[PDB]
RNA sequence: CCAUAUAUAUAAUUUUAAUUAUAUAUAAUUUUAUAUUAUUUAUUAAUAUAAAGAAAGGAAUUAAGACAAAUCAUAAUGAUCC
């Protein structure tokens, strides 16, 4: 009997790499024809497949090109021949018993728990007024603004209550509370929200 | 006539020369001082350009040769050197 | 024992000549056999040979040997060692061996 | 460059290597290349007619022709 | 056949997806009708219906493309005797010496096929990689034709030794055997190295000579005869000639193949 | 590994700060779809626009030279001295 080398591409830099690539192709090259309309695994998970230390990351980057072409053709005229081939490379909250909406945010040291119903545009902040606790009227302006930015000022209840850190650090912790207890109310408004800057933490803290 | 060169260690451009663009806002700037010098600064004249001016650097005040890679590149099948 | 999957310990595991031949037939085939029995080698020149570098001078072990099985095939190697001069020889002698 | 010998006649290196007993196993090609010689000749050869129109090359009229 | 799909109702017009199918059912049904194409060069076809050597003619060489040498400006004087002439500033290979070489070079492919050897298919050109591919697989060899690292023969072990290896019958069939560590960190040695190129893989063709492995190549007018021990006199720059003479050499190995499987069979 | 965002567990919500505490686990080096300009011209960068995103920071972790030391209080051993 006689010994050979497995692979058609065994006298190439990376064997495994060119002879995996050559089925995707056959594959991509047989079903040329067909139209077109998640991750993959890693460069260590494909390294250990292919070259290993000989893998290369334009090579992976060519796999996952090819890959990608292969899952973007239409699902409905995919067939087992693709499906099967490309699988060895695969790696809500509601409102409450009385209609709340519960968030919790963050801002420096302080935390926020905020309770949104709907209402008449209310506030209450730890059991007093607004304009009691808050006396900076930026600290007022930043709370209103997620509301104000889907124009439902005056349309939620808000009952917010703050521990930690000082005026500032707690009014933009119950503004990004606010913001995320309104997602729920309406899921569709969740862009509009993130694209104001409101769904986001302020991961910025004092350093030593 | 053709010049040939002999067989070199290299072919390379010691500065290759690249063609920046003049800023925009310089060149409205220019043209802004032109303005004030001939009509008179504040002059109706030109008073429109300026608003140019106010929006172009409104939100900032001004808004790569491969030469010798390629060179290198093709040196060894332009040169025309003999057989071996 | 606690051996790993494969041990590579010829007396723990729970010359020149013999070495040239394996790894002669390793990398290019030759026979084993025909190496260690039917040549010999002489070695011609041993030298050493000297490099200047900006840290120090660095020395280096030359050997030039001679192989062949006294029918007609003979062949020469060259090899170098900075280490030992027994390496060098180890190199010639695989050397010899390739160009017979 | 020089014509090379060494690319033409692998046939008599392996055979010289074979019949010493450095190498056991005849490879698989010997036996083609043995009945399959290599071309070892590499040589200018004159040419004497022009194809393309017929004209005659490395002809001279002698004095008596005329 | 085409699982996985919704047809759409009957009130409702035709899907994209179904648009497909009806045009593909019209296409491998109606879309050829009128008339049949006689005497029209494809280019798929070279790779994959080859001549047979014994049917390789002159014309047939010349339509390839395979006379058309290196300008007269970058002659290699030693391919003097290959050269037919030179015209309109490039130099003319001889076609007959071109198709002499060519048999023998397609036997010598043959034979080392029928014997079971090793056959490497070494190109690096730009858009050789179809054809490298379909010869390797119709012949039952390998190709390279991203790039030849050096040392890959003189220095196999630091090369090709870490990838896998495998035992096979006489039929090609796989039979799974455990090869042992010193099996498997063996040189396996081409016995045949054929190049397309073999200007651009001088380390390669050196290599071969070092390790005496016989070698096929295309000859262009600059190239040089003696470095291989096949010449093949023809036009190394064109896709079509080479893809012409490795579709013949391919046949050939492929040829020699099914000979060796019949008489394994009988 | 921190920090951040989440999930599970734990607490008979009087050790109450359940907005909390500390264990395990996940997550990102962000992913994409286009437009323009450059490009080794795409299976590329600069941006910008749109979409899914909580995702935005940090420390540590190795050797090789060369200089400086006796509050070298960053020590040991030795030399000498009472
Ligand atoms: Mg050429």
């Amino acid at each position: 009997r006689r010994i050979v080398p497995k692979l058609a591409t065994f006298y190439s830099a990376n064997p495994n790499h060119e002879d995996r690539i050559n089925r995707l192709e056959r594959l991509l090259r047989k079903y040329i024809k067909l139209p077109s309309q998640a991750p993959w695994i890693s460069f260590d998970e494909y390294a250990l497949i292919g070259g290993g230390t000989k893998l290369k990351p334009t090579q992976y980057t060519q796999l996952l090109y090819m890959l990608n072409k292969l899952h973007n053709i239409d699902p409905q005229l995919t067939n087992d021949e693709i499906t099967s081939e490309l699988s060895q490379y695969y790696k809500i909250k509601t409102l409450d018993e009385f209609g709340r909406s519960i968030a919790v945010g963050k801002r420096k040291s302080s935390t926020a728990k905020v309770f949104v119903v709907r209402g008449t545009g209310e506030i209450l902040v730890n059991g007093r007024q607004l304009n009691d606790y808050f006396l900076k009227m930026k600290d007022r302006e930043s709370i209103m603004y997620p509301l104000q930015v889907i124009e439902s000022v005056g349309k939620y209840n808000i009952f917010a209550t703050t521990s930690g850190g000082g005026p500032t650090g707690q009014a933009e912790s119950i503004m990004h509370a606010i913001a995320k207890a309104l997602v729920v109310f309406n899921p569709l408004l969740k862009s509009r929200l993130h694209k104001a800057g409101v769904l986001t933490r302020d991961y910025r803290h004092v350093e030593r | 006539p053709v010049y040939r060169l002999p067989p070199l260690p290299r072919l390379k451009v010691k500065k290759p020369i690249i063609r920046q663009e003049a800023n925009k806002c310089l060149v409205l700037m220019s043209n802004l001082l032109q303005c004030w010098s001939s009509y008179g600064h504040m002059s109706p004249k030109c008073a429109g350009l300026v608003t140019e001016l106010k929006s172009c650097t409104s939100e900032s005040a001004l808004g790569k040769s491969n030469i010798n890679y390629h060179a290198a590149r093709l040196y060894d099948r332009i040169n025309g050197k003999p057989h071996d | 024992n606690i051996l790993p999957p494969g041990v590579s310990l010829p007396n723990d595991g729970g010359s020149k000549s013999a070495d040239v031949a394996a790894g002669l037939h390793k990398q290019t085939g030759v026979d084993p056999d025909y190496i260690t029995r039917k040549l010999t080698m002489k070695p011609l020149v041993m030298k050493r040979v000297s490099n200047q570098t900006g840290k120090g001078k660095i020395a280096s072990f030359y050997a030039l040997v001679v192989v062949g099985d006294k029918n007609g095939m003979v062949g020469l190697g060259e090899g170098k060692s900075r280490e030992e001069m027994s390496k060098a020889i180890f190199k010639a002698h695989w050397d010899a061996v390739r160009n017979l | 460059m020089k014509i090379q010998t060494n690319a033409v006649n692998v046939l008599q290196r392996t055979s010289a290597y074979l019949k010493s007993g450095l190498l056991k196993e005849t490879p698989a090609w010997y036996n083609v290349v043995a009945s399959i010689p290599p071309s070892t000749k590499f040589t200018r050869e004159p040419r004497f007619k022009n194809p393309s129109n017929g004209h005659i090359i490395g002809k001279l009229v002698d004095v008596t022709e005329q | 056949p085409y699982p996985n799909l919704i047809p759409s109702a009957n009130d409702k017009p035709y899907s994209s997806q179904e648009l497909f199918l009806r045009q593909l059912n019209h296409s491998m049904r109606t879309a050829k009708l009128g008339a049949t194409i006689s005497k029209v060069y494809y280019p798929h076809k070279d790779i994959f219906y080859p001549p047979l050597p014994e049917n390789i003619t002159v014309e047939s060489l010349m339509s390839a493309g395979v006379h058309l040498g290196q300008s007269t400006s970058l002659w290699r004087s030693s391919t003097q005797s290959y050269i037919y002439g030179e015209y309109k500033g490039i130099h003319i290979i001889d076609l007959n010496q071109t198709l002499s070489y060519l048999k023998r070079a397609a036997k010598v492919v043959e034979g080392v096929s029928e014997s079971g050897g090793i056959i490497l298919f070494l190109g690096t050109r730009q858009g050789q990689k179809r054809g490298l591919e379909e010869a390797a697989k119709k012949t039952h060899g390998y190709y390279v034709s991203t790039r030849w690292i050096p040392g890959t023969l003189t220095n196999s072990t630091e090369i090709s030794g870490i990838w896998e290896k495998q035992e096979i019958d006489s039929n090609d069939n796989p039979t799974e055997r455990a090869l042992s560590p010193n099996e498997t960190s063996k040189q396996v040695k081409p016995d045949l190295l054929v190049v397309l190129n073999p200007t651009e893989n001088r380390n390669a063709l050196l290599e071969a000579i070092k390790s005496r492995v016989p070698t096929i190549a295309i000859i262009d007018t600059d190239s040089e005869p003696s470095l291989v021990t096949y010449p093949i006199p023809g036009n190394d720059d064109s896709l079509r000639s080479v893809n012409f003479l490795l579709g013949v050499l391919a046949r050939a190995g492929q040829r020699g193949l099914q000979n060796r499987l019949a008489r394994n069979n009988e």
